[PDB]
């Protein structure tokens, strides 16, 4: 049950590459593809996210994309750089100048039909795909309105596969372009009718756990990068490895989504530390479910969860963490929804990522996700309302309707979910 | 309480107690609701792709 | 001798019927090379095993048993474990992927493409058959393979088979072991249309046997093997009179005719005891007053429920190793005058036993100690409809809502037929309350 | 912290143990409808005990035992007492009662019947009478009227006692030490309800005794001064082995001892006095209110006995009746 990897763009990139070094490392995969490990574990479920090519190597199923060649050639420098598929990095060399309309009408456009003829290379050598997931940022151009082109035209080939994405949604705090605002708007749309699970990422929330919680006086994106590819191992867990449970991409989103535009979750990791100390289980329970370690600058305080997942990794007692499971549900019974019955999952792996011995990952659906897409909202009007910056956008065709009609959407969106806070 | 019919071979035996006396879709249907499900999947579907069409 | 085939659909009929041939084939004295030196008629027979296992001219005893899922994953188990060469590869049947927790996808997507092979392997077990009595099928409710592939084949099974008996061991979800947030919807929906096609069938509630496991087993985090050999134990005693020489429960027919005195109202509950840990050091072994007390405590119930709150119209004593009857007859004395034992005034108060002198096997390196009389009630209390309240509460909520309906209609349900499934389960519960 | 649901609020008892229980700041009530709860305090009907024990890893303790509706409706408790041998047709301290539907027992009466006061009531209308044909003619239970009850002075005037008992989860029996007598503000008259009927709404006139409730203190007093006894010997002791009786004789029925959930409840019983200081039961309350002055009392005991002993928190005013 194949899972075919896509990164779009700088951040995408940048994050799918630090991805590929932790599962590899995981997975006993070295720079060079060669299986190194000491567990049977590593290797039972190794063809979810890895080709099997001669002399016992392992090559990604991942497709490197960008429409400028600079990223990608750090990816290919970087470590691990050569155990990406060379045919598998598809590049323009015009840029999308952070700009949605060029990755989406115009130059994302030429180059999307070769992104496409290498998607389908590797589909055609799934045994059974179950589907995609893509990384990119919302923010820019390429991973933004490229991405979702991309999701767009991957949807019409391949309309029964499950597409998730692990979304990184721009913050003024951490921010490139003044137009963030108006990409991040016209990408949610897409997502919202094209995606059947999205990670939010939120830069800010990245950015205030490096610098109050881990103590990093100056982040830089690497740091936050760090965060999200340990986030991403831990939600990718239960695909990788031999679990009792027995989850794919749409048993996963079967249990977490009850409703189709409702799909945007918001991650959590535990621990974060500025150690050797041994986290007690308590410590790790706590931890994942306080605000401050959640990915989504979102209070879920002020919201209610739909669905919960909690998967725990590393040698632990399991009756330790039923009984901290309860504690913390008791400690939060407003926030849990009483119309889905038995809501908050528990899973554990006995996997420990590196550096650690025990870890715990949270994945929320909570009606607080609301306060992320009315932050951009309120970013997106302030500069819309006065038309600014607006002729980036049509100068590549767009009309105002457009934006107009994104706008809508995304309030509509709001409006949902607040319908469901309150039911 | 009476014990009645009680059977006995070399394996086990067997008796009854009492403590007091007492006072479908064809073939073709199924066919059908199959195909009716699998035709409204093809109506969502070409719904979607007329969608992506636009 | 009348033949009986065992259908295990999804991932827990599949690995509780792991459980069930091994401990078989350990009652039999069935070696895993599918070889019975005790049997000393070569390449046949009609003794009493025959009616679950046939025979090769090389003597090699075959379970009369298909195994179906809709991922490989599961039975790809079967094919490379202990068992391996006991079943032959027709009998070992996958899809590419499964049913995502999601009845209309076992049911109507994946079930329509794959429900004629899986007819085609069941004939041709069933044209070895002398005199088939009918089907043993094993499945969870919560499973989208389990609810919706079952009732599907259960629907076709009544059609191409319709004078033979359909028992069910069903697999009730408890959200302890690993559940789907959908199964409260999955369970309703194949409930509703397996009605009426089911003869009579045993539900066990995953939370009873974990918790089984938990008190008596002294297992702090039980897992599937641990649950699955306590099942087996439960579901060997059950069909343990259509193996064995026997006058009590001999064919599929004799389960409704002694346990199901309405049609509709076809899910007897089952109680056994002892259940002792093989880690024990010191134990005293139980009488046969104690284990026939014990099948009143709601402790060693399949289903937690209050019997005594509800009313009996049938029930029946299975006892296995040093019994006799004089002992269950004092038993039983004692215990009326001491339980809420009430029957429906339109049967008697009464009990079928059945003694089987063999004692319980126990797997080698199992979690269950070897004991000296075992015993399993089987008895048709309307108590377990607090089985049902308990789920079609849990239906409500969510469907109230719509909640994941939209994951149902995308796979070509229509949103009446849960409503229509949901209606059904109401006259059931009335039903059980008019009886009670 | 330990969580509760509140689904009788009409209850005077519990609202004052809910009361209590968010006072002590560790205990947070929870919507009706939320499945989380340690600690039901459940409607009075249709109270859904099939739906309780079933949550992973928490305990769940509800104020109400399934099955003590044998005891608390008027025909259950006179077919209980007929039925059950602990009891017994015999039963010395249960007024000769029939069940008659308008299993009928229409015949035995008659044949009894054949002093002749009678009286017909029904937990559902009440009508005391001389000949049998009138009863008939007014389900319901024929009770013989107790035509020599014990008579207050001055006054001349009737009364029954109420005793609260609280049944824990263990089964303990706990008889609260303050019970009331209701008394009648008019005269016994043999020879108009308000002299037969003790009822507070019926009477409800506190000319003798402050809402015609007199405590045990001053029935006591009385006691002593006008018959030269005690309320423990003339009265508790029957009263107590009454209580006993019937909670002992339903115990297999309604015990939840290695049940899935928990039960202890409240229960009202009312007896009469005989002018011989015979005690008579004459019914038992599932639902009991509370003597205003007595609640503080009685529902901070309900959290010590019933609830803080299955959840407990970071002189007794109860007799345990064994
Ligand atoms: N006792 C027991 N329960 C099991 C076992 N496997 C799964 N379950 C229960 O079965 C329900 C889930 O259904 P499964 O049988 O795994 O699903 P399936 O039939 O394979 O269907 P899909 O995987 O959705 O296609 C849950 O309630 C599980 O707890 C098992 O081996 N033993
Ligand atoms: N057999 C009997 N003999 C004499 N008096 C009787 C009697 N049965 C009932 N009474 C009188 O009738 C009054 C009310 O009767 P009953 O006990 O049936 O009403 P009730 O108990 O349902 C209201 P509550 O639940 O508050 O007690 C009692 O106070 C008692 O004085
Ligand atoms: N990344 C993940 C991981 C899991 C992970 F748990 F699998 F790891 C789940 C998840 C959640 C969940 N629930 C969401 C909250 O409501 C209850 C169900 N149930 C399940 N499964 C149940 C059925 O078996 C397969 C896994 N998985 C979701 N996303
Ligand atoms: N977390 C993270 N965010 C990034 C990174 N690089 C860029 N961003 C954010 O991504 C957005 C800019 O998009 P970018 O990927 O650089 O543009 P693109 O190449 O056109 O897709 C802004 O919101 C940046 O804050 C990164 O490496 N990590
Ligand atoms: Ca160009
Ligand atoms: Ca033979
Ligand atoms: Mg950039
Ligand atoms: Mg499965
Ligand atoms: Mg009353």
């Amino acid at each position: 049950r194949e899972i075919v990897h896509i990164q779009a763009g700088q951040c995408g990139n940048q994050i799918g590459a630090k991805f590929w070094e932790v599962i590899s490392d995981e997975h006993g995969i070295d720079p060079t593809g060669s299986y190194h490990g000491d567990s049977d574990l590593q290797l039972e479920r190794i063809n979810v996210y890895y080709n099997e090519a001669t002399g016992n190597k392992y090559v990604p199923r991942a497709i490197l994309v960008d429409l400028e060649p600079g990223t990608m050639d750090s990816v290919r420098s970087g470590p691990f750089g050569q155990i990406f598929r060379p045919d598998n990095f598809v590049f323009g060399q015009s840029g999308a100048g952070n700009n949605w309309a060029k990755g989406h009408y115009t130059e994302g456009a030429e180059l999307v039909d070769s992104v496409l003829d290498v998607v389908r290379k590797e589909s055609e050598s799934c045994d059974c795909l179950q589907g995609f997931q893509l990384t990119h940022s919302l923010g820019g151009g390429t991973g933004s309105g490229m991405g979702t082109l991309l999701i767009s035209k991957i949807r019409e080939e391949y309309p029964d596969r499950i597409m998730n994405t692990f979304s990184v949604m721009p913050s003024p705090k951490v921010s490139d372009t003044v137009v963030e605002p108006y990409n991040a708007t016209l990408s949610v749309h897409q997502l919202v009718e094209n995606t059947d699970e999205t990670y939010c990422i939120d830069n800010e929330a990245l950015y205030d756990i490096c610098f109050r919680t881990l103590k990093l006086t100056t982040p830089t994106y690497g740091d936050l990068n760090h965060l999200v590819s340990a986030t991403m191992s831990g939600v990718t867990t239960c695909l990788r490895f031999p679990g009792q449970l027995n989850a794919d991409l749409r048993k996963l989103a079967v249990n977490m989504v009850p409703f189709p535009r409702l799909h945007f979750f918001m991650p959590g990791f535990a621990p974060l530390t500025s150690q050797y100390r041994a986290l007690t289980v308590p410590e790790l329970t706590q931890q994942m479910f306080d605000s401050k370690n959640m990915m989504a600058a979102c209070d879920p305080r002020h919201g209610r969860y739909l669905t919960v997942a909690a998967i725990f990794r590393g040698r632990m007692s399991m009756k330790e963490v039923d009984e901290q499971m309860l504690n913390v549900q008791n400690k939060n019974s407003s926030y849990f929804v009483e119309w889905i019955p038995n809501n908050v999952k528990t899973a554990v792996c006995d996997i420990p990522p590196r550096g650690l011995k025990m870890s715990a990952t949270f994945i929320g659906n909570s009606t607080a996700i609301q306060e992320l897409f009315k932050r951009i909202s309120e970013q997106f009007t302030a500069m819309f309302r006065r038309k600014a910056f607006l002729h980036w956008y049509t100068g590549e065709g767009m009309d105002e309707m457009e934006f107009t009609e994104a706008e809508s959407n995304m309030n509509d969106l709001v409006s949902e979910y607040q319908q469901y806070q309150d039911a | 309480m009476e014990v009645i019919e009680l059977n006995k071979c070399t394996s086990g035996q067997s008796f009854e107690v009492i403590l007091k006396p007492p006072s479908d879709p064809s073939l073709e249907e199924i066919q059908k609701k199959l195909e009716a499900a699998e035709e409204r999947r093809k109506y969502q579907e070409a719904e979607l792709l007329k969608h992506l069409a636009e | 001798m009348r033949e009986c085939i065992s259908i295990h659909v999804g991932q827990a009929g599949v690995q509780i019927g792991n459980a069930c041939w091994e401990l078989y084939c350990l009652e039999h004295g069935i070696q895993p090379d599918g070889q019975m030196p005790s049997d000393k008629t070569i390449g046949g027979g009609d003794d009493s095993f025959n009616t679950f296992f046939s025979e090769t001219g090389a003597g090699k005893h075959v379970p009369r048993a298909v195994f179906v899922d809709l991922e490989p994953t599961v039975i790809d188990e079967v094919r490379t474990g202990t068992y391996r060469q006991l079943f032959h590869p027709e009998q070992l049947i996958t899809g590419k992927e499964d049913a995502a927790n999601n009845y209309a996808r076992g049911h109507y997507t994946i079930g329509k493409e794959i429900i004629d092979l899986v007819l085609d392997r069941i004939r041709k077990l069933a044209d070895q058959c002398t005199g088939l009595q009918g089907f043993l099928v094993f499945h969870s409710f919560g499973g989208g393979t389990g609810s919706g592939f079952t009732s599907l084949l259960m629907e076709r099974l009544s059609v191409d088979y319709g004078k033979k008996s359909k028992l069910e061991f069903s697999i009730y979800p408890a959200p302890q072991v690993s559940t789907a947030v959908v199964e409260p919807y999955n369970s309703i929906l194949t409930t509703h249309t397996t009605l009426e096609h089911s003869d009579c069938a045993f539900m066990v509630d995953n939370e009873a046997i974990y918790d089984i496991c938990r008190r008596n087993l002294d297992i702090e985090r039980p897992t599937y093997t641990n649950l699955n050999r306590l099942i087996s134990q439960i579901v060997s005693s059950i069909t343990a009179s259509l193996r064995f020489d026997g006058a009590l429960n001999v064919d599929l027919t004799e389960f409704q005719t002694n346990l199901v005195p309405y049609p509709r109202i076809h899910f007897p509950l089952a109680t056994y005891a002892p259940v002792i840990s093989a880690e024990k050091a010191y134990h005293e072994q139980l009488s046969v007053a104690e284990i026939t007390n014990a099948c009143f405590e709601p402790a060693n119930q399949m289903v937690k429920c209050d019997p005594r709150h509800g009313k009996y119209m049938a029930c029946c004593l299975l006892y296995r190793g040093d019994v006799v009857p004089k002992d269950v007859n004092a038993a039983i004395a004692t215990i009326k005058t001491k339980r809420s034992i009430q029957f429906v005034d339109w049967c008697p108060t009464g009990f079928k036993v059945g003694i089987n002198y063999q004692p319980p096997t126990v797997v080698p390196g199992g979690d269950l100690a070897k004991v000296q009389r075992a015993v399993c009630m089987l008895s048709n209390t309307t108590a377990i409809a607090e089985a049902w309240a308990r789920l079609d509460h849990k239906f409500d909520l969510m469907y109230a809502k719509r909640a994941f309906v939209h994951w149902y209609v995308g796979e070509g349900m229509e949103e009446g037929e849960f409503s229509e499934a949901r209606e059904d389960m109401a006259a059931l519960e009335k039903d059980y309350e008019e009886v009670g | 912290m330990y969580t509760f649901v509140v689904r009788d609020e009409n209850s005077s008892v519990y609202a004052e143990v809910s009361r209590l229980l968010l006072a002590t700041g560790q205990w947070k009530r929870l919507r009706k409808d939320n499945p989380r709860f340690n600690l039901m305090l459940g409607e009075r009907n249709r109270l859904p005990f099939g739906r309780l024990g079933h949550e992973p890893g928490l305990v769940q303790l509800v104020n109400y035992y399934r099955g003590a509706d044998k005891l608390c409706r008027k025909a259950s408790l006179v077919k209980l007492i007929k039925t059950s041998p602990e009891l017994s047709e015999s039963c010395t301290w249960f007024p000769e009662s029939y069940v008659i539907y308008p299993t009928d027992e229409r015949e035995v009466f008659l044949a009894a019947y054949n002093g002749n006061v009678w009286i017909a009531k029904s937990s559902a209308g009440i009508l005391i009478s001389s000949e049998a044909s009138e009863l008939l003619d007014f389900v319901h239970v024929i009770q013989k009227y107790l035509e020599k009850p014990l008579l207050l002075e001055p006054g001349h005037r009737k009364f029954d006692i109420r005793s609260w008992v609280l049944v824990d989860h263990l089964y303990n029996i706990y008889l609260y030490r303050e019970g009331v007598l209701r008394t009648s503000s008019e005269p016994y008259n043999s020879a108009d309800k308000t002299c037969h009927l003790t009822n507070h709404c019926i009477q409800k006139y506190g000319r003798y005794e402050e809402g015609n409730e007199m405590f045990f203190e001053e029935f006591n007093q009385y006691l002593m001064d006008a018959l030269n006894t005690t309320l423990e010997n003339s009265i508790l002791l029957q009263i107590k082995h009454i209580i006993r009786s019937c909670l002992m004789c339903i115990e297999p029925a309604i015990s939840t001892k290695h049940l899935h959930y928990q039960s202890f409840q409240l229960f009202g019983f009312d007896f009469m006095v005989d002018e011989e200081l015979k005690v008579w039961l004459i019914e038992v309350n599932g639902a009991p209110a509370c003597a205003q002055k007595l609640y503080a009392e009685l529902c901070q005991g309900i959290v010590d006995v019933a609830i803080s002993s299955v959840f407990p928190l970071a002189t007794s005013i109860f007799i345990k009746l064994h």
